[PDB]
């Protein structure tokens, strides 16, 4: 069972790391309920067998996955810093592309 | 702007001054010719500026760029298609040879998050990103980004013949 | 018809949803950039 | 026969498509709301984001101004999608952004 | 106006003045910097 080995050495190294800092816990638990959100916009699709609006369904969707590709990247940029960018570079942005993406978002929805 | 960050600014000088009189260029930029193309190949060179200062910064600013530069061809040229089919290919190429780094994630994620959203406001091109086989690439990269990271988190925890 | 005239996103009961989840998201970036800037690690 | 009465011809139109009844729609807009009530309960209460390290000083004139140029722009994005002009959005987002930018860079730059 | 053999002129001046100019950096910058 090397996975379940793998498994708990993976859950150990990652809830040492959420709780050593906690910016860390409020992006991974942003990034959980943004899957939430999917999940629960797919299952309303599923449920009535419909998509009237899709460019509705897939500004929701596409909302919800460029908010956690966003929150990935400033993460990834948060634990291990790149060369050239500060922490506050790469936290304006990141405010920046979110805000671009919110507008795109809401102009699709009409 | 392209070719000094491939190799140095004299380079790009140059090749400026080469592709200012070219006759492959000229054909299609002759004063008179209104059409699309004239437009287009400027906003491709603006757009790889911009996605190779993307890739190898690793800045979300710049890639957020070279996606409104992208939605700015897919919205004047129809050959828009190239440009969502070698950008992938580049990531893709990438991954295989083993230079996957979180820079890469980065750039290529929120070139995508961003133009693919905003590409589909053209009425013209609407719906196809998500439908049609021009755009299955970018998709598929967009995939195997997202495995390959999870992929270069645990393979990186765990030893290597553990594997 | 024109891409202005086309009943609304709160007129059609099938997209309630979209708007509620994007209005939801919005708000939650709204108060996670807040307490990402004053909250310290 | 030729020269005569002739039959009437009306066209026929399709049927709309049809939208999901509404009491089935509610429990959604229900279900996203809780989950994000318990989305912002989970930072408040999980010992994260708890809300320390405020800035007090002169530095919290500019914070305020940060927050404002974040909520304003949100602000406007909501007028523009109840009917506002394209172009009324570009020159409000031009004049919230022109002393926005000042006051949230200058913002970064005093928050170490 | 001006005629068609000026612009050819013209044209051709204006090329040879930055294919010249263009040398004259390169050299400048590889020789004087490693
Ligand atoms: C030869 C040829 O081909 N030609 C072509 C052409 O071309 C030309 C051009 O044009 C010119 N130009 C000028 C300017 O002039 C010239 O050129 P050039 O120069 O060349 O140009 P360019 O650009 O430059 O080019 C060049 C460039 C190149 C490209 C180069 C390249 C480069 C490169 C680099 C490449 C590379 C690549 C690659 C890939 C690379 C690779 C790499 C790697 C791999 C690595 O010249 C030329 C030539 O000479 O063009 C044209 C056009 O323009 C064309 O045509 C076309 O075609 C097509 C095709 O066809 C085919 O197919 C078909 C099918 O489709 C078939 O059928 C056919 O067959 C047959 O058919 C017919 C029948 O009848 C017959 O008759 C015939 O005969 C035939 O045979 C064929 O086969 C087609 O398709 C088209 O059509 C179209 O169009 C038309 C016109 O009008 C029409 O009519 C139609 O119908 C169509 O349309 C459509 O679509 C449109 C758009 O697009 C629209 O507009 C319309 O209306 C329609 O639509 C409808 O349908 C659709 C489909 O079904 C749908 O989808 C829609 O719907 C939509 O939309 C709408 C509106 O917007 C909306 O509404 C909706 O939405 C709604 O609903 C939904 C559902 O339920 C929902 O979901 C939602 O929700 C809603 O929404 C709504 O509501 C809401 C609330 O409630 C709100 O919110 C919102 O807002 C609203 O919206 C949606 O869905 C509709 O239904 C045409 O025809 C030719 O061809
Ligand atoms: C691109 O360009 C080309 C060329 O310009 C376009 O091609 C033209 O397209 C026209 C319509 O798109 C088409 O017109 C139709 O042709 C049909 C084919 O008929 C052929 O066979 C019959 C024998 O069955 C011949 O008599 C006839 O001459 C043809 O050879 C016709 O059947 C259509 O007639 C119906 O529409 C016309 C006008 O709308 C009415 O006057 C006619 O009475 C018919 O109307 C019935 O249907 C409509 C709805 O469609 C109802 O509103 C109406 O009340 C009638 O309803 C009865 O019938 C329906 C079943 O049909 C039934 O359910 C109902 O209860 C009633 O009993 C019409 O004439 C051209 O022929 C065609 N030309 C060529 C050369 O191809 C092409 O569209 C363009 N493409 C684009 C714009 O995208
Ligand atoms: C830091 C903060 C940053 C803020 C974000 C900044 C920029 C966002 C980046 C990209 C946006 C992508 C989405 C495009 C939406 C366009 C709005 C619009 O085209 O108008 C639309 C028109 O609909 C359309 O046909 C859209 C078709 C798109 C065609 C656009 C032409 C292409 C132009 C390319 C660039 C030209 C530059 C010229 C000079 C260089 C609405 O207009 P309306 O007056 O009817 O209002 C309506 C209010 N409803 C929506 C609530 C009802
Ligand atoms: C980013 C920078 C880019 C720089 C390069 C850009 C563009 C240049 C490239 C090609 C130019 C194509 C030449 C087309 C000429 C056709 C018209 C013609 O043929 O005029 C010629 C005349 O000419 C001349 O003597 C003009 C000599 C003046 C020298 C230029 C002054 C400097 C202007 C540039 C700076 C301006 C602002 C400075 C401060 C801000 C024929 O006049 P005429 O008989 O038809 O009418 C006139 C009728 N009278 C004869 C009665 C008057
Ligand atoms: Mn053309």
């Amino acid at each position: 069972t090397d996975f379940q080995e793998t498994f708990k050495t993976s859950k150990r190294a990652y809830f040492a790391q959420i709780e050593k800092y906690p910016k860390l816990k409020l992006i991974d638990t942003f990034c959980f309920f943004l899957v939430l959100l999917g999940v629960i916009q797919c299952t309303f699709i599923i449920l009535i067998r419909d998509n009237f609006p899709f460019n509705a369904f897939l500004a929701g969707f596409i909302i919800c996955v460029g908010q956690f590709v966003l929150l990935m990247s400033l993460r990834l940029q948060l634990c291990n810093s790149f060369p050239g960018i500060s922490k506050n570079r790469a936290f304006a942005e990141f405010i920046v592309a979110s805000l671009i993406l919110h507008f795109v978002c809401l102009h699709f929805i009409n | 702007e392209f070719t000094k960050e491939i190799k140095d600014a004299s380079a790009g000088l140059l090749a400026a001054g080469f592709i200012a009189i070219v006759p492959g260029y000229i054909s299609r930029s002759v004063a008179g010719s209104y059409d699309n193309e004239a437009i287009a190949i400027t906003l491709l060179m603006v757009t790889f500026m911009f996605w190779i200062k993307a890739q190898k910064t690793g800045s979300i600013m710049h890639a957020t760029c070279a996606a409104l530069f992208y939605f700015y061809m897919v919205s004047a040229w129809g050959g828009y298609v190239f440009i969502t089919n070698l950008i992938p290919l580049h990531v893709f190429l990438l991954i295989l040879m083993g230079r996957y780094s979180s820079k890469l994630y980065s750039a290529y994620t929120t070139w995508y998050a961003i133009g693919t959203v905003a590409s589909m406001q053209i009425p013209f091109v609407g719906f196809l990103p998500i439908r049609s086989n021009d755009h299955m690439a970018a998709l598929g990269v967009f995939g195997l980004i997202q495995i390959v990271a999870f992929g270069d988190f645990v393979k990186g925890q765990i030893s290597t013949a553990k594997f | 018809l024109a891409n202005d005239e086309y009943p609304r996103s709160w007129e059609i009961s099938n997209s309630w949803v979209y708007i509620s989840a994007i209005c939801g998201v919005i708000v939650a970036w709204i108060f996670f950039v807040v307490s990402f800037v004053t909250t310290s690690s | 026969d030729k020269f005569g009465i002739k039959p009437e011809i009306h066209h026929i139109f399709h049927a709309e498509p049809k939208r999901v009844a509404k009491p089935i729609a509610v429990i959604f807009v229900l279900i996203i709301f809780i989950t994000i009530l318990s989305l912002i309960v989970t930072w408040l209460n999980s010992c994260a984001a708890a809300f320390n390290n405020i800035p007090t000083g002169v530095t919290a004139v500019y914070f305020l101004g940060f927050i404002a140029t974040i909520v304003g722009f949100e602000v406007i994005f909501a007028r523009y999608y109840l009917g506002t002009s394209i172009f009324e959005t570009l020159f409000s987002s031009l004049y919230l952004g022109a002393p926005g930018l000042l006051t949230s860079t200058k913002f970064l730059r005093s928050f170490g | 106006m001006i005629s068609d053999e000026q612009l050819n002129s013209l044209a051709i001046t204006f090329g040879i003045v930055m294919m010249t100019l263009i040398v004259i950096y390169h050299a400048v910058d590889s020789t004087m910097s490693p």
